[PDB]
Parts: structure tokens; sequence; C-alpha cells
């Protein structure tokens, strides 16, 4: 349900989106969304 | 027991989700929102099979309005002033004028579907429609001519004088007063019509014969080709309306492909194995050992499968003489063998407990011979009345006069009179497997012979084909050689059981490989009766 | 059969494109092909099609296909 | 051997199709010789239309804003609100240099609505459709192809392929056919077991009525059978199908009455606030959630239960 | 430009959406409390909750504003395709009365929460000082918790199929082939 | 009738287009699929006479010669592309060469 | 036992033809009464001709406005005419055809005066195939059917007698029977068709009427490919029950085809006979039945099977041969008197039906111009020439 929930960085999930399949990982640990760590820091703080 | 019950809720329900669904519905009537009513209706699909929770919920909680379904809404008594000028006292108080329904909301504003037809279907549904209008034509211009010829011989016995004036209103003196309108606008143009239905109507007798005339001529030529669409109606029809009536038959040469096969036989068996243990786990630990059973009243049925495959065994052409020789021989083998018939006695001219532990290619195979013989017992069991029926076929003499019965099948001898139904549909599925019988043609004799109800025998040959292809690997492999063999070394009909089948289980799970399917196949000389027992997986975890 | 116009697909025309050494492929071009082919296929099918009403026969041969190539100057080898 | 070409005569020729009988053969001597656009840009949706003849933009005749009705539609040329604007007066002569704030200075001193006043007048009349602030802090609802109402109790329309190229034995229907498939789901490849007989009921090729229907339900993947709950065939077109173990939008408790339409839920932003404190008495009305302003709370089975327990030892009296 | 809305007067127009669009349900325009005596109340219990430093000037000001603007934008960004039908037959009939009808007499507050809902489109639309454009805001919000303070007296939840008041009556299926059909 | 109704590549546009350029330019198999083209042929064909078949190698043939016609036209598009400085083809030109090709 | 029969036919109420293609067909009435009177049925039965209903006799159930629109509907002038052509559902579902005022009026007055003829106590079976229209709303048409005549048949039965029963036995069941007799008590309706995905859309076990119509709509709700035992099975028993509770004065039975194996819309699997045995279960009770004829979207088996229906209630047996009539050709290769049952799935399991009785039961067991109005004015007709 919904449009954004995801314990990572949300990439509009409903796994890694917008990347190839070999990249997937389910392992337990903590989880904190923090909005994509402040959107990527702002964009790498407006691309450095 | 009200501290335990909780939890064995939790595992009567199982799933997480459904017991937090049940959670706040137990604590919405917690709240004081639901009532009595519709805790019973919830806990009414909740644990309704569970008779004991249910008697004790019922005497625990204290069990001793209107429906207001989806539909018919009440509307507002706006629009319920309305005069209605037809309507008296007891029309008010019998009728309601604040409900109305309304489909698109049954709908929930996305639409309906209507019930997918086959394409004979729709081509006798257009022969339907082509029929119809031409003669709904035909009887409208037989209507104003009828009319038109009362309005003539109203002018036959009277002078000029008053045929110059005789003014009528529209309807020309009948009941009717657009039969007419519609027959003129139809026959005539759209601009020019409308003045000539002016003309008939304040100028009669002067424009009146030659309408007549018209539509006399017009009627004429439309009976004419009416005539010469009938014979191509009723003969085009006679192909399309019993495969029109084929809803299942016309799928079931795809159906009887993909529904027959290892795997979907597989899962229809430990369904009901998963449901028998489910069920008995509700209900009792002890689990009865006899599912899908067939029953074997007859013994002919036997006899012709065999007569099937031997007629299957000297048609194809993609074995050897010798492995078809042997296929035939093993064929007859495990049938005198597996259900005590000592020899076939059928073997001259016109031709042409015990537990049984297999494998998955013995069970197709097993499969298989249960499904024709089912097939083959719905055949012979309405064969004394169909047979009754196509010998008692009291054909119209009115029909026979204007050679209208269909005369298609019985042209090539595919008509069933005279003779049978049964050796009859032996010798045609003989025959098909033979490969000259223009397949589509049985199809039609079978539909026009049982009233479509022999739709199960369209794959006669296919299941054939399948039953030897599967029969053909119980020698080349060599796992179902070795069974084979020690089925014949197992089998001596003597008063041994409940001795040695332990030893058998113990050989067979050594024998066959942990990916290798199950069984035990039960069959009573009494009765002749088989019962059959999914234990797949049963006997390796120990 | 309807709507067969669309079984030449969009990405079926950009690879027609990418053999003839196209290098960028408009959104418009996709409509503009179809119809050049279905033009060029009911003059190729009808010529075929008097061919074989010609022979007295019911199915149309290679042949007749490339003989109504060979007469408009598109003459097609290897049939 | 159908013969369409010879007997299908000459005065009639394919039905539904008239011919040259009604055109050629009809002499009767016995009289003597005696820009716009079709998408509705104001409510996003069909039906009978009315265009201007220099604005491409075209509405309905009841979404204009004197609703007009076809018996009595006005003659002559008509024109929209900002055409009687920018074509008509106010822009053409008398250009707009300060006369909207002449709009102040002659209605009363009412500037913190004059100037929405004036530009109502420089507006086309539309139907309501909800802001875009309003439809984000519900995640669940959307908007659908007309502009409707759609939450998640409303399914996703089927395609033209499911519905009508669906060959004939699926036929968008598992009533008819043997259907095998749809007793074994995707993800695990088990067999689905209905919640009230616990029994997926496939029975066999050689007997398909003992087959017994079953469904998935829309929000949890219950399975259920067609007998045990009262219905008759599937539900494929119309709200997802909601199986009766959920909670329901609406309840009625006679005593006039409440409805309590739920809650609809929030998203994740900062409105979503939760607050566990007190398991026995709260009177939270409902909207809870399971774990192991609109006020949720962090209820869990044991505070449940003991309100049951609760209510239920109280009301045993009366 | 950014304005607020507090969830339960959101849910309220969810709501009415759906009633409109999904369930075919209109608001009952004979109602008992309609948009002028909405703000009449306003006004009064403001008037008389705080001290008199010179705000009821603009207080009226604001009432008044809110009275027009309601009266001159019923028929231009309120009003589904559902209601057009409505609204039509009310305008024949006040025709045939030879009386003029204005909004604020028949219509109730959720048309109301429907135009504080775009007031912020319009808003940004127009070219408005930015002063006047805060102090808009700031009697919105007053407003909006003014009706958030008297929830369940104006906004209670009821159902027309089985009671005769619930600020919504059901459509017809004449209505619903004439509103959202031609 | 009764019914209501972590970089990634990212390649930039051209040089990919170039590539698929190279990789069809050299090879030999068929682009457009058969049924499709096949069924595109029947409805054709079906405009003008009723109840005709076609073979496989006659449906092949006409594949295989529109398909180089195609190409040649898309060529000659191309060239006028690169003709009006432009890399991009546009439907006009498509019409051009048509019209200087006499069609 | 013995009862007489009155039969109501009209010669121009199947010269209208709704439009090309068209599911619904007034064309079967005219060969019905064909095969009627080729079988030599006339000589133990009385046949009338009732007359043409006037807009006030129409406007009885539905408004005036409905009535006018209707006598003033014209295919010509469909241009302007849009507003009420939506509305009253007109046009979009229910094309326009030349004579729908004329066919009205004949339905209607064929429909009261087979109330009016149950209520004299002149006939003991009153028989209508010339109208048996069930979707008409107050003021809205659908299932291409336009004026409610079996309401205003219901209303006239009500005049004298004191309880009406609706029993309808097709596919696409009458929604504007069960609108009309919602909350009244003295009206029962019971219906059985297919629910799900269905053109009507309404009807559950949950829907039984409010008010003082409580417990008094039954509706059941059937699957595709029902068979005639399963038919009997939930029609047999359930009509006893109703009989043994409700006990009406007068029974409204919708006849047709619609419920046949072969339909356009149809999704049921019943032969003549399972079609007919519950017409011949509904005649032994033995009180007066009003029969009615407006489904079916096929015709060779429809005329058929209403032929079996009229022979049923003239207490005889007919024969399997067909007689020559002009319209022999419509008839199957066999051209026999009996509709060919399919062999489609039968997924009508007994439990859902089980399930649905105890339902219906639990619902039940709670149940114990003007001038010339009351009709009872028909035409003799006895001059009919259709015998071929
Ligand atoms: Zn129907």
């Amino acid at each position: 349900g919904g449009r954004c929930l995801a314990f990572h960085g949300p990439l509009m999930y409903e796994h890694y989106q917008g990347w190839k399949s070999s990249w997937d990982e389910w392992v337990g640990y903590d989880r904190i969304r923090a909005y994509n760590e402040e959107n990527i820091a702002m964009k790498k703080r407006l691309a450095n | 027991e009200e501290v335990t019950f909780f939890e064995k809720a939790k595992r009567y329900i199982g799933n997480k989700h459904l017991y937090t669904e049940f959670l706040k519905i137990l604590n919405l009537y917690s709240q004081d929102i639901l009532d009595l009513d519709d805790l019973v209706e919830k806990v009414d699909f909740y644990l309704g099979s569970n008779k004991e929770l249910f008697t004790w919920f019922k005497n625990f909680v204290g069990y001793q309005c209107e429906a207001f379904g989806p539909s018919y809404k009440r509307l507002p008594k706006s629009d319920t002033f309305m005069p209605c000028s037809g309507r008296d006292d007891m029309c008010w108080e019998v009728l309601n004028d604040e409900w109305v329904g309304h489909p698109v909301w049954a709908s929930e504003d996305s639409g309906f579907i209507a019930h997918r037809k086959n394409q004979y279907e729709e081509t006798l549904f257009k022969i339907e429609e082509e029929r119809h209008e031409y003669d709904f034509y035909i009887e409208s211009n037989l209507r104003t001519i009828q009319c038109l010829e009362t309005i003539v011989n109203k002018i036959e016995n009277m002078t000029e004088n008053e045929k110059a004036n005789f003014k009528l209103p529209p309807g020309l003196g009948h009941t009717s007063m657009t039969i007419y309108k519609k027959v003129i606008r139809k026959v005539y143009d759209k601009e020019r019509g409308f003045e000539i239905i002016d003309a008939l109507h304040e100028h009669p007798a002067v424009t009146a014969p030659v309408v007549l005339k018209r539509l006399k001529q017009k009627d004429e030529e439309w009976r004419r080709a009416q005539r010469e669409w009938n014979k191509v109606w009723r003969e085009l029809e006679q192909k399309v309306f019993f495969k029109s009536l084929d809803h299942l038959g016309l799928t079931f040469k795809q159906a009887d492909k993909k529904l027959l096969t290892t795997k979907q036989l597989i899962s229809e068996i430990s369904s009901i194995k998963v449901d028998q243990t489910n069920k008995k786990i509700h209900w009792l630990t002890p689990k009865p050992k006899s599912q899908l059973d067939f029953d074997f009243p007859d013994k002919n049925i036997f006899y012709d499968i065999l007569c099937l495959a031997d007629t299957f065994i000297t048609h194809t052409t993609a074995y050897s003489n010798p492995d078809k020789e042997r296929l035939k021989d093993l064929l007859k083998y495990f049938i005198s063998l597996f259900f005590s018939i000592s020899f076939e006695k059928i073997e001259e001219s016109l031709y042409s407990i015990f537990n049984l532990f297999a494998n998955t290619n013995i069970y197709i195979f097993f499969r298989h011979w249960t499904t024709i013989y089912e097939r083959l017992l719905e055949i012979k069991q309405m064969n004394e009345r169909v047979t009754k029926e196509i010998n008692t076929r009291s054909t119209v003499t009115f029909a026979k006069d204007l050679d209208l019965l269909s005369s298609q099948l019985s042209e090539m001898g595919l008509d069933f009179v005279g003779e049978d139904a049964y050796k009859q549909v032996l010798r045609l599925s003989r025959r098909l497997i033979n490969g000259d019988l223009e397949h589509q043609w049985f199809e039609e004799s079978l539909r026009q012979a049982y009233n479509n109800k022999a739709f199960k025998l369209y794959t006669i040959d296919k299941v054939t084909q399948s039953l030897v292809k599967h029969a053909h690997t119980l020698m080349t492999d060599a796992k179902t050689a070795e069974i084979m063999a020690l089925f014949v070394k197992d089998r001596n009909a003597s008063t041994t059981s409940a001795k040695d089948q332990i030893i058998y289980r113990l050989q067979v799970r050594s024998h066959m490989s942990n990916t290798e399917n199950m069984f035990r196949i039960e069959f009573d000389k009494r009765t002749l009766h088989v019962s059959i027992q999914y234990i797949a997986l049963d006997d390796l975890t120990l | 059969l309807r709507d067969n116009i669309q079984g030449i697909t969009k990405p079926a025309i950009r690879r027609l494109a990418r053999r003839g050494g196209v290098k960028r492929i408009s959104g418009l071009i996709y409509e503009e092909t179809r119809g050049v082919l279905k033009v060029f296929l009911e003059n190729v099918i009808r010529d075929a099609v008097t061919y074989t009403e010609h022979a007295k026969r019911k199915t149309v041969t290679a042949m007749d296909v490339v003989y109504a190539l060979k007469r408009q100057g598109r003459t097609l080898y290897g049939f | 051997k159908k013969r369409p070409k010879r007997l299908s005569s000459q005065n009639v020729n394919y039905d539904l199709k008239r011919r040259k009988i009604i055109t050629s053969e009809g002499i009767e001597r016995s009289f003597k010789n005696e820009e716009n656009e079709d998408f509705c840009s104001a409510c996003n949706q069909s039906g009978s239309f009315l265009c201007c003849d220099t604005c491409p933009k075209s509405f309905h005749f009841l979404c204009l804003d004197p609703p007009i009705d076809p018996n009595n539609l006005p003659k002559g040329d008509w024109h929209c609100n900002e055409c009687k604007f920018k074509i008509f007066i106010n822009n053409s002569m008398a250009t707009l240099k300060k006369i909207e704030s002449n709009f102040i200075k002659q209605n009363n001193n009412v500037k913190i609505f004059a100037k929405l006043l004036f530009n109502i007048d420089s507006h086309n009349p539309k139907q309501f459709q909800l802001p875009n602030y309003i439809k984000e802090t519900f995640p669940a609802v959307k908007t659908g192809s007309r502009g409707q109402y759609s939450d998640e109790n409303d399914k996703i329309p089927l395609t033209d392929r499911q519905l009508f190229n669906t060959s004939y034995g699926q036929s968008i229907t598992k009533l008819d056919s043997y259907n095998p498939d749809t007793h074994i789901d995707s993800n695990s490849g088990k067999f689905l077991i209905c919640y009230k007989c616990n029994q997926t009921r496939l029975g066999s090729w050689s007997h398909p009525e003992n087959s017994r229907l079953i469904m998935t339900c829309d929000y949890c993947q219950t399975p259920w059978h067609l007998d045990c709950v009262p219905r008759a065939s599937f539900k494929n077109l119309g709200s997802k199908w909601k199986c009766p173990l959920h909670s329901p939008t609406k309840v009625y408790k006679k005593i006039n009455y409440k409805v309590w339409k739920k809650q609809r839920l929030i998203n994740k932003k900062n409105q979503l606030y939760y607050e566990p404190l007190q398991k026995i008495g709260y009177q939270n009305n409902g909207n809870i959630q399971i774990i192991p302003d609109f006020k949720i709370t962090q209820i869990d089975e044991n505070s449940i239960k003991y309100d049951f327990f609760d209510k239920i030892y109280k009301s045993k009296m009366v | 430009i950014s304005l607020q809305i507090p969830i339960k007067l959101k849910s309220v127009l969810v709501d009415d959406w759906e009633y409109v669009t999904k369930d075919k349900k209109i608001c009952r325009l004979p109602a008992d409390v309609t948009v002028e005596m909405v703000l009449n109340k306003y006004e009064h219990e403001v008037s008389q909750e705080l001290e008199s430093p010179g705000s009821q000037s603009q207080l009226s000001e604001y009432c008044a504003g809110l009275k027009l603007y309601f009266d001159k934008c019923l028929g231009n960004m309120l009003l589904y395709r559902l209601e057009r039908l409505q609204y039509d037959e009310l305008l024949k009939k006040s025709s045939k009365d030879q009386k003029p009808l204005v909004p604020i007499r028949i219509y109730g507050a959720i048309h109301l929460l429907r135009l504080i809902s775009v007031l912020p489109e319009l808003i940004s639309s127009t070219t408005m000082d930015l002063q006047s454009c805060q102090l808009l805001i700031k009697q919105t919000e007053d407003f909006l918790v003014w009706l958030l303070m008297h929830v369940d007296e104006y906004f209670n939840d009821k159902d027309p199929n089985r009671s005769d008041d619930a600020l919504y009556v059901n459509t017809s299926s004449q209505y619903e082939g004439v509103a959202l059909g031609m | 009738r009764q019914s209501t109704g972590k970089k990634p590549h990212r390649y930039r546009p051209g040089t990919v287009a170039l590539r698929e350029i190279r990789r069809y330019q050299k090879s030999t198999e068929l682009l457009i699929r058969k049924l499709p083209f096949q069924r595109l042929v029947r409805e054709i064909a079906q405009d003008f006479k009723t109840d005709l078949r076609f073979q496989s190698s006659a449906v092949m043939a006409l594949q295989e010669a529109s398909e180089a016609y195609l190409v040649a036209l898309f060529e000659d598009t191309n060239l006028a592309a690169i003709h009006a400085k432009r890399v991009t083809i546009m439907p006009k030109d498509i019409q051009l060469a048509r019209r200087i090709r006499g069609e | 036992d013995k009862r007489r029969v009155a039969y109501f036919y009209d010669a121009d109420v199947g010269n209208y033809a709704y439009g090309a293609g068209h599911p619904m067909k007034p064309h079967r009435i005219r060969m019905a009464h064909s095969l009627i009177m080729n079988y030599g049925l006339y000589k133990k039965m009385e046949i009338y001709r009732a007359k043409p209903a006037t807009k006030q006799e129409m406007c009885q159930f539905h408004t005036d406005e409905y009535i006018d629109f209707l006598s003033r509907v014209t295919p010509d002038n469909l241009e302007m005419f849009k507003r009420e052509s939506v509305k009253f559902n007109v046009g979009d579902d229910c094309p326009v055809f030349d004579g729908l005022y004329e066919y009205c009026s004949i339905s209607g007055g064929g429909s009261m005066e087979g109330a009016a003829r149950l209520n004299r106590g002149k006939c003991d079976v009153a028989v209508n195939y010339a109208g048996g229209l069930h979707h008409a709303k107050k003021s809205e048409a659908s299932g291409f059917c336009y004026l409610n005549d079996i309401v205003l048949g219901i209303i006239e039965l009500l005049r004298y007698h004191p309880r009406v029963l609706y029993i309808d036995i097709d596919v696409h069941h009458g929604d504007g029977v069960e609108e009309a007799f919602y909350t009244t008590d003295r009206v029962m309706t019971c219906s059985f068709h297919k629910y799900g995905e269905f053109f009507p859309g309404t009807g559950e076990l949950r829907d039984i009427g409010v008010g003082a119509g409580k417990n008094y709509a039954v509706n059941v709700p059937l699957r595709d490919g029902i068979d005639d035992a399963t038919y009997r099975s939930v029609f047999e028993p359930v009509i006893k029950k109703i009989m043994e509770w409700y006990q009406p004065s007068a029974v409204v039975l919708q006849c047709g085809g619609d419920s046949l194996s072969g339909d356009r819309l149809g999704c049921f699997n019943l032969s003549m006979e399972g079609h007919a045995n519950c017409v011949n279960y509904v005649k032994s009770f033995g009180i007066p039945m009003m029969v009615v004829g407006g489904g079916g979207y096929t015709m060779r088996n429809v005329a058929r099977t209403w032929c079996f229906e009229t022979g049923l209630l003239n207490n005889v047996v007919l024969d399997k041969d067909l007689p020559y009539n002009e319209y022999y050709e419509y008839y199957g290769p066999d051209y026999k008197l009996s509709v060919r049952p399919s062999n489609m799935f039968n997924v009508n399991t007994p439990e859902y039906l089980d399930k649905v009785m105890t339902n219906i039961f639990a619902n039940l067991e709670n149940t114990k111009v003007e001038e010339d109005s009351a009709e009872a004015k028909d035409t003799k007709g006895g001059s009919q020439y259709a015998r071929d």
C-alpha cells in the first residue's frame, strides 16, 4: 500500500530501484529513513 | 477456558494480518461501536467452522433494524413530489417513489461484461437476424396489403362522387397508425415516402391501387428471396447450430491436452491429500486411506480400451515391429493381471485386498485408463436411452416432402439409425484412430447423436496415444520394469496380506529416488473397487 | 482482421532505421513509415492478386510476388 | 456448401444494409403532376458539446455558469466568460489601466476580496477539482480517468486483453471450464486453503462438478470459497473484492445513529502522530493498528483483550 | 504562498468528493444551516470572545468579502458536474418565483470548505499585496480553527438512506443520467 | 448490448544509436517479426479479395522486399536530414524522398 | 384440474422491430401464436384481443412526463431530443424505433386485460405473450424495456385480490417490479437469475425490502450452466414454502427463453422440460396465475418453449412432431418441438444452493382515460387464420 514505504532511502517503493538485479541485499540491521539522507545531503551540497 | 481462548484463536487463524483484522473487529465491538448482530455475522465467517468454539462464544457472550442492502438507496422527498395523475390512494400506498435502482451504481462506475460465446453462436445469431428482418418485412408488407385490400374492397362497391371525397384520419380505419407508415417509408424514399403517405391519407382510391400493386410485387419478390435464402440458411445452420451448442466440447481438444498431464494429476491428488489431512487435523487425529475412488461395474469396458489400444498399435509408424508387439503384450498383460481377469475372451473374431506401489508414470497411465473408463461409462449409462431415441426418431413428413431433414451425415454413413450406438461409436473411434474419418464430421456425428452429451470422446485418439506413450515407458525405464518384475513376484493370488507389503514398501523406498513420487493403489476383487492413496514423502522422513 | 497496421511495432521501425544508418528517429516517423509501407503493400499485394487471378489459382505464390516486384523496377532475387 | 453468390438475390443484399431499391425504383406517378475541442476542459467528461466561434474551448450545457438547456439554446454567436473579457469589453476598448483599482474604489473597500471578485469575470466556469496539497495527505486515494474519487477500495479497470480477447474457455470467468490455475498461487506454488472450510476443493478432471470455485482476497490474499460466503460469481469489475473479515468502512449502532466512516489513513509525514500511553479505558473509537488532530495509539492484543473483557463484564449485568 | 488546512476538514472534503463522484450523493441544499449564518455565528463568536482593539472593522470586512465572493464564485470553481442540474433547477425555480437567489442562503459550509481549499490557487494566480495576503491567510486560519471548534454540531456524519437529515441526499437515475451524461 | 460499459552508466544519446547501426548494418537476420507482418499482409489483401491465402515463402519474399525498400527509404531520409543540417529525420523528409523518387 | 385459459394476442405487436442486430425482438410472439393455432389448441381455449392502452392508463405507475415522452417518441427528430433521451435512458441502451408508443400500449393493454380477466373470474389462467416487460423503472428505461406493464397488472390484480405474487424465472431479472414493490407488504416478489457482473446487478440475499415490505422480496442468485435437476431443486421447495407462508391470491409468472440453453446474453442451461416443469408445478397449486412473456433473445427456442408453456397450461401433452407453419424454417435440423440443452459446465454447486435456501427460509420465516378504467372489455378476434 501507499507510494513511499522503504526502510532505506525511498525510491518510490510500492530492492534498490533504478539499478540492476545484481545489487539486492536482504540482511537485517537497524532501519532509518531520514528522507533519503536529507535527499543525498541536498544532492551532494548542490554538486559540491 | 477464557484465558486460553485467545491463543487458540491465534493458532486457528494462523496468518498475522487476519489476526490483526480480527483484533480490530473485536476492539470495534469493545469500544461500543459494533453491536451484537454484526459481531455474530463477523464470527460467522471467522470461527464458523469451529462449532465448539462458536457454541462457547455464544454461551459466554450471552447471545439469545433493517437489512439496508447495497442497492436501492433512499431518494429525498423532493424527488417524491410528482403529480402522477394516474395514481389513486391504493397506488399511493402500494408504490414507493423514494427508492430507485440504477445498474451503474451496481457496476461501481465500471460497467458490465457479457457472456463470451463461441464463434458459431455468433454466426447463428447473425443467421437469426438475417432470417428475422426478411420475413418481418414480408409480413409487415402482408399486413399493409391486407389493409389496402380491405380498402379496395370498400372502394369496389360505391360510386365516384364519394370516391373523390374519402377523407380519413391517420390509421386507415384500423387500430394501428404506424405499421403502414413504416412500410411505405421503408419501400420508398425518405423524402418521397412522407409525400406519398400524405397523398394516400388525403386522396385515397387514386394512389391506393398503384400502392397496393407495388406492395404486392415487393412482397412477391421478397418471398422469392426468402425462399431462395431458406435453403442456404438451413444447410449452413445444420453445421452451425450443433457446433454452437457445444461449449466445453469446442475447447475440449485443448483442455484434454493441457489437463491430462502428469503435473496436473499430481496437483489434483495432492490437493485431496492436504484436504483430508487438515480436515482430520481440525476434526480427528486418524486419517482415512481412501481418496479419489473409481467404480468398475462393467467388464467389457476393459475390452473396449483393449480394442482401441491394439487398433492404435497397427496404425502408428513411429515404433518398431517388436516394440509394437511388446507394447501390445504388456498392455494386454497388465489388464489381465491387475484386474484378476484370467485372459481375454474376445481374442477370437470381432476383435480387430491387494496393494500396488508404483511410480508416477504408472500413476498417469492408470489415471488415463480410469478417465477413458469413466467416459465410456458416461456413454453406456445413457446408451439405453440414446439408442431408443434414435431408433424411434419420428421424422416429420412435411420436412421429408420439402426435403428439409439434415442428410449431411447420412450420405457417408455416419448416421446411427438401425444399429446400437455403443458398437457404432466403438467402430467410429477405431476408424478415427485409423485416420480416415475427417474428424470434424465425427464431432458433428457426436453432436447430433447423443444431443451434445458425448463431449468427452472428442479426443479419444489423443488419450489413446497418451496411454500408449505412457505404457511405452513401463519397459524402457529400468526402475519401472523392475517394479513390474517385482509385481510379477509379488502377485500370487493367495491369502498372505498384511505381512509382506511392509517389505514391499521398504524395497520400493530403497529402489525409488527421493524426487520420485510415492503411491499406494489398492484394488479389491469384490465389486471391482479400487482406491488410490497419496503417501508422498511419508516414508523417507524416518 | 482489424488494426493490423500497428503490427509493425515502433522498435521495428527503429531497427529498420538503424539498418539505414539513421542517427536519431523522430516520434512522428512511425506513422508516416507505416503509411508508406501500407501504400507499398497495397500496390504489390494487389499486383500479386491480379497475377494469381490470371493463373486461376486461389493462393498467391512467391513467383507472382517476384514478378510484381520486377515489373516496377524493384526486382527481388532468391525466391 | 453455402452460396452467398447467386442465392443472395438482387433486390435484397446483405441485411442491415440498404440498396438502390428505395432510390431507383421509387417513381410514383399517381399524383398526375399535380477551432473546436472534444474534451470539454471544464469537467474533463463527455456529452453534448457547445463551442465558441473564435475560442477553441468547448463546454457542457450544464458546466456553463448559467446552465443552459438544449431545448431553449440561445441563437446567434455564443461566447465564454473570458471571451466576453478578452474579445469584448474591458480589453479591446476601455483598456485595463486602473479599472482593477476602480473595483476597490467603487465596491466599498472590499480590497481583500475585490481582486478575486474581478478575477472571477476573467475565469471560465468549471466543476470543482481537488487541490494538489489536499490530495497528497491521503496517499491511498488517487484521481481517475475523468476525475472521480478512487481510493484503495476500488479495483483497477481490467484491460481489453483480459476482457474482450481473453479466449473462449477463460472468457474472464472461472465458472466455465476446468480452471486449476486459480487454485494455485504463483508466489509459492502451494494450495489456496479457504478460510471457512479448510479445503482447496480442486477436485479432479474426471469429475469437474466436484470442483469448488475459490478467489484471492485483494487486501490480505486470503482464499475464500464462493459457496461459504453468500456470493454467486467473481468480482472483476467495480470495487476490489473485500472479504468479510476486515474492518468495514461504515458500521451502524442503532440506539439517532453514528456512522464512523473510518479515517482512510494518513501518509508517513509529520501529520501521522503516535502516542501510546494508556491501555485500559482509552475510548479511542477505533482507527487502531497492531504492533508487536487524528490521534492514534500503538495498541496490542493484550490491551484489546483487556478492554473487551472489561466491557462485556460490565455489560453482562444489563 | 502556502496555506495549511487541519486534517479533519481535509477528510471532510475527501468524503465529499467520494459522495459526489463515487457514491453519487449531492448535498442536501434545503438544509438548516447555510453560509450566511455560518459567517454570522463566526463573527458573533469572535466578537464576543475577545476584547475590542479595533479589529471588528476588518472582521466585518472579511465576513462581507467572503459572503460576496462566495456569491459570485459559486458557479465558477465549486459545483461539481453532478450538482449542476440541481443548481439549474434551483435557478429555474427562482426565475419562476421572480426573486434573485444568492448562494449564501441555501448552500452549506462544505462549499465554503471547498473555496478555502482552492484559495491558494486563486491567490497565486492574482496580483495581490503582501500584507493583505498575510491578513487574509491569518483570517482564513482563524475561521478554520473556529470551524474546528464546532465540528460536531455542524459537520455530523449521517447516512441519507435511513435519516431525514444528513446534509446529503441520494441522486436518482434520471438526475445522474442528465448530469453525468449529456 | 445489455451492459453499462554509486553512479549509473547513463549512456548519452547517439553512441548506443551508432552501436545499433554498426550491429544491424553488419547483421543479416530479419528485423520485422513474422506474424505481425503476415497479419498486416492478410488484412491488406482482404480488402482486394476475400478468402485468399499466402504461403510461407511468399510472405518471406514480401517481408524481405519491404525491409529492403524501407531501408533504402530510410537511407535517403537520413541523407536528406544531414543535407538539411540535421541528425534527426522528419516525415517531411520521407515525403520529399518519395516525391523525388516519383512514387 | 381442468381450467379455462384466456389467451391475449394482437396482430400488431410484432410489426415493430427495435433495430438491426438487436437482442430484444417482438417478432417471436407472432410465430409463437402461429404455433399455438397450428397445434389445434383453439378448440379448448378462449382468445380475445386487448385494446391499446392510453396515456392515463399507462400513468398508473410511471410519471406524466415519462408517458408523454414515450407517446411523443419519434426517431426522425432524435437530433434535438437529447435531454429526455437521457434521464429516461432512451437511445443509449434502448434505441428508438417506430411504433414504440403502439407497442407499449398493446403490451400494457394485454397485461391489464389479463389482470382484469383473472380478477373477474372469467378465466383461471391469463396468458399475455404480447407483453412481459419487467426492466422498466418509474422514469428509466433499461433492458430494452420501456413500460412496466407487469406493475400495472399487479395493481389491477390488487384492486380485487388481497395478495399478488410475482415469479421471474429468466436471467436479467426485473428490478423495476421489485423497486415498485419494495416497501409494500401485500406484494411479494420472487425471482431466479444470475448474479455477478450481470446487466441488472440488483438482488442479494440481504435485499428483501425495507419498511413494511421487510422480508417480502425473494431473490435467488444463480450461476452459469444450471441444469434442470438443480433448477427443480432450487424452484419447487422454495415455491412450496412461499405458497405455505405467504399464501398468494394471484401469481404473475414471467415466462421466457432467456434462461434457456441457447441465448445471446443469457447464462443458463435449461431445456424445454426444465423450463416447463416449473410452470406445471406452479399450475398444479390451482390458484389463478398470470402468464407474461418478455424474455428470450433467441427465437427458434423461445417459440417452441412458449408453445410448450401454452400446451402445458392447456392441460395436454404436446407431441414432438412439428406441423407446417409459415415460420417453419426457423427451427433446427431435427424440426422437433424440443429445446436441446447444452453441455456447458454446471458450476451451480448443491452446497451454495443449500446455503441460499437456508438464507431465504430464515428471511421468510417471519412472513407468517379513467373512463375505461378496470378494463374487462376486449374485442373477440375469433377469426384468426394463422393455421397453415
Ligand atoms: Zn434479460
